[PDB]
């Protein structure tokens, strides 16, 4: 969503479900904005 | 304005499950994580997990082996913490705390005391603590023995005496019942003249007691 | 999984004196953005923790300037410039960089004072208690410093073990001392089968261990 950063470790996608943009985490990352490394 | 309001205390038999609630107010509920921390007596702090209520996301402390469940009620701005297969070790003050993305635990709930016991509500047996007869000082007290659950209050001479009063934290005995000892250092002289009476209250069993120590 | 290790454990510092709490992560705790989500909390008894420091070195709004955090990738420290009566609590470091989140063990800060020997008192079990079929012999350790004290119960020179529980008051608000209560617990039978009940107190303040005894 523009050049103002939202998701950390992932791709941004619109959740028409909750009507707010969500983050699609890449492997080994968790969180609402994919901000954490999952050490497990 | 930002408030985290937890539900009241619980007593849960071993093996059962406990749901602790957390009403969150003063911010958008779908815009912060609701974390859970616990603290067993004398023990430090233990993070249990978190919940993002928006497009619902959780992460729990593995050391719990999936006994903890964190749910969120979008409609009523509450996040619940369910802990199954209760053990004596699960006796603790459960806390919830607010966390914005990569931000700290700025807000906390007051805490919820969950006591895991097979024991039943029994008011205490108050006993006197007097010596069988120095620097002109003497000591005397009250043994508040065998009670459940934990909250018992002790004053001396109905709040008149505060000076030299030492009310010891309770101890969980082998019986699974609590024991507390309340003392007071007093001058030797005053003894036969002035009176020292301990006032015990165990609200959970509506046991109010007064014992005059000699 | 990260292991946060607090080095001091228990710290006794005089009023106005400097207090340093150390914390250590087992693995690097630097986030991908180059920030380190290490925070300090202060907790007082029967109260939820309070945020002190966040992002290693940032003082939270409303926290006195005496409190300051600093660190290096795995090693971190909380500093109090001049200790105040209000600063007596348990301090916890926290790692929120990676999941799972981790709390440190905690560090108790108490007011360091002059050694004060305890005043010892033994109490017999009440006749009202004896009637019920159990005995509770109590030993009181009054206004002492430091918190380290040894209490050995002797039933006719037979050193006791497994049959006593101990309790400690928090550091005193007016004299910065501690107080300890020990309860030896026996049945009517075993109590009414011995004469001498003694309580031996070993503590820094005392030259030799002070005994307080009674005869059934
Ligand atoms: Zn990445």
């Amino acid at each position: 969503d523009s050049h103002t950063q939202f998701c950390f470790h992932g791709t941004c996608r619109f959740l028409v479900q909750e009507d707010k943009p969500a983050c699609v985490c890449h492997s080994g990352y968790v969180g609402a904005r994919c901000e954490h490394a999952d050490l497990l | 304005q930002v408030q985290l309001v937890q539900s009241g205390a619980e007593v849960k038999k071993p093996g059962s499950s406990v749901k602790v609630s957390c009403k969150a107010s003063g911010y958008t509920f779908t815009d912060a994580y609701i974390n859970w921390v616990r603290q067993a007596p004398g023990q430090g702090l233990e993070w249990m997990g978190w919940i993002w209520p928006g497009p619902v996301i959780t992460y729990y402390n593995p050391k719990f082996k999936g006994r903890v469940t964190i749910t969120a009620d979008k409609s009523t701005s509450t996040a619940y913490m369910e802990l199954s297969s209760l053990r004596s070790e699960d006796t603790a003050v459960y806390y919830c705390a607010r966390r914005e993305v990569l931000s700290p635990f700025a807000y906390w709930g007051q805490g919820t005391t969950v006591t895991v016991s097979s024991a039943s509500t029994k008011g205490p047996s108050v006993f006197p603590l007097a010596p069988c007869s120095s620097e002109s000082t003497a000591a005397l007290g009250c043994l508040v023995k065998d009670y459940f659950p934990e909250p018992v209050t002790v004053s001396w001479n109905s709040g008149a005496l505060t000076s030299g009063v030492h009310t010891f934290p309770a101890v969980l005995q082998s019986s699974g019942l609590y024991s507390l000892s309340s003392v007071v250092t007093v001058p030797s002289s005053s003894l036969g003249t002035k009176t020292y009476t301990c006032n015990v209250d165990h609200k959970p069993s509506n046991t109010k007691v007064d014992k005059r120590v000699e | 999984d990260i292991v946060m290790t607090q080095s001091p454990d228990s710290l006794a510092v005089s009023l106005g004196e400097r207090a340093t709490i150390n914390c250590r992560s087992s693995q690097s705790i630097v986030h991908s953005t180059g920030n380190t989500y290490l925070e300090w909390y202060q907790q007082k008894p029967g109260q939820p923790p309070k945020l002190l420091i966040y992002k290693v070195s940032n003082r939270f709004s409303g926290v006195p300037d005496r409190f300051s955090g600093s660190g290096s990738g795995t090693d971190f420290t909380l500093t109090i410039s001049s200790l105040q009566a209000e600063d007596v609590a348990v301090y916890y470091c926290f790692h929120g960089t990676h999941v799972p989140y981790t709390f440190g063990g905690g560090t108790k800060v108490e007011i360091k004072r002059t050694v004060a020997a305890p005043s010892v008192f033994i109490f017999p079990p009440s006749d009202e208690q004896l009637k019920s079929g159990t005995a509770s012999v109590v030993c009181l350790l009054n206004n002492f410093y430091p918190r380290e004290a040894k209490v050995q119960w002797k039933v006719d020179n037979a050193l006791q073990s497994g049959n006593s529980q101990e309790s400690v008051t928090e550091q005193d608000s007016k004299d910065s001392t501690y107080s300890l209560s020990s309860t030896l617990t026996l049945s009517k039978a075993d109590y009414e089968k011995h004469k001498v009940y003694a309580c031996e107190v070993t503590h820094q303040g005392l030259s030799s261990p002070v005994t307080k005894s009674f005869n059934r």
